């Protein structure tokens, strides 16, 4: 039985809300987790961002363009962008983008609990987590972290996200114009 | 591409210094640019109580950009300011002058 749903309290400052799960979860299970106990609305688009797994760089105007684009796009459709989760790769640039606007919006962070810096203290429920095995992007309020047991590989998040993307595109909650929230992979 | 930062940087490793000894050095240098680029990092930990004592130092020396990085990063003033620290702030002699006496 699972034991962590805390928050990050890094000393800027920003809270979060997450849960450790396993690869053996249903996507409709995580759906009512997202809509009820997480109390989250449905998006009108899913901005699934994948990237170079190692921490890369962009040209400065690419950085500003990607930042302003993701921020302004998220505002128009009022949506939640699936990402990886750790402060590495494209996900670091996504957190820098969220710092570039920093006004109001939330982005979901499907990643492994298997790879997490200081796994043990974040078992603490709703407890301060001042992130100083990689730390998760501090600018993320939502990051589902699948504890598949095994520690230090990149697993239980390629499949999990895969299902949750297909499921949230297919299940069609709310208004469901077209068929569910249309999903676009940036 | 610049000797300025290179000379200052070579002293950051050359001091054989952890992050508080680095930052107290930059604070006396009035150089917060080298603080943001090397001394402040992403992932490792600073010793407990070093971040707060640096403020007793940064406020009394009028290091206004060091204030912007030392506390607004990771020291809340809702978790720093007490009776004894504000008293030591009112009884400094460092920094600029005052008509207070």
């Amino acid at each position: 039985p699972t034991d962590a749903f805390g928050t990050i309290e890094f000393q800027h400052s920003n809270k979060a809300m997450y849960v450790r799960v396993s690869f053996d979860t249903k996507p409709d299970l995580l759906l009512h987790l997202m809509t009820k106990e997480w109390q989250l609305e449905l998006p009108k688009l899913l901005i699934s961002v994948h990237g170079g797994l190692q921490n890369f760089e962009l040209q400065p105007k690419l950085k500003q363009v990607f930042g302003k684009g993701l921020i302004k796009a998220a505002m128009t459709t009022g949506a939640w962008i699936f990402t990886g989760g750790v402060n590495t790769g494209v996900i670091r640039h996504v957190g820098d983008a969220l710092k570039d606007h920093a006004s109001k919006i939330c982005t979901i962070g499907i990643a492994p609990w298997g790879i997490v810096e200081n796994q043990e203290d974040l078992i603490g429920r709703d407890v301060v987590r001042p992130y100083q095995l990689t730390v998760l992007n501090s600018m993320h309020s939502h990051f589902i972290l699948a504890d598949n047991g095994t520690t230090g590989k990149y697993g239980a998040e390629v499949k999990l996200r895969r299902q949750l993307e297909k499921h949230i595109s297919l299940q069609k909650i709310n208004t469901r114009i077209g068929q569910g929230v249309p999903v676009v992979a940036l | 591409q610049d000797i300025d930062l290179a000379i200052l940087t070579a002293l950051l490793k050359g001091a054989n210094a952890s992050a508080p000894d680095q930052l107290s050095l930059a604070l006396a240098w009035n150089r917060v640019d080298i603080a943001r680029s090397q001394i402040f990092i992403y992932g490792q930990q600073w010793p407990v109580g070093s971040l707060e004592q640096a403020m007793l130092d940064a406020l009394v020396l009028d290091r206004v950009d060091f204030v912007k990085l030392l506390i607004e990063n990771g020291v809340s003033m809702h978790r720093f300011l007490t009776i004894s620290r504000l008293e030591e702030l009112y009884n400094t002699r460092h920094g600029p002058s005052n008509t207070l006496y």
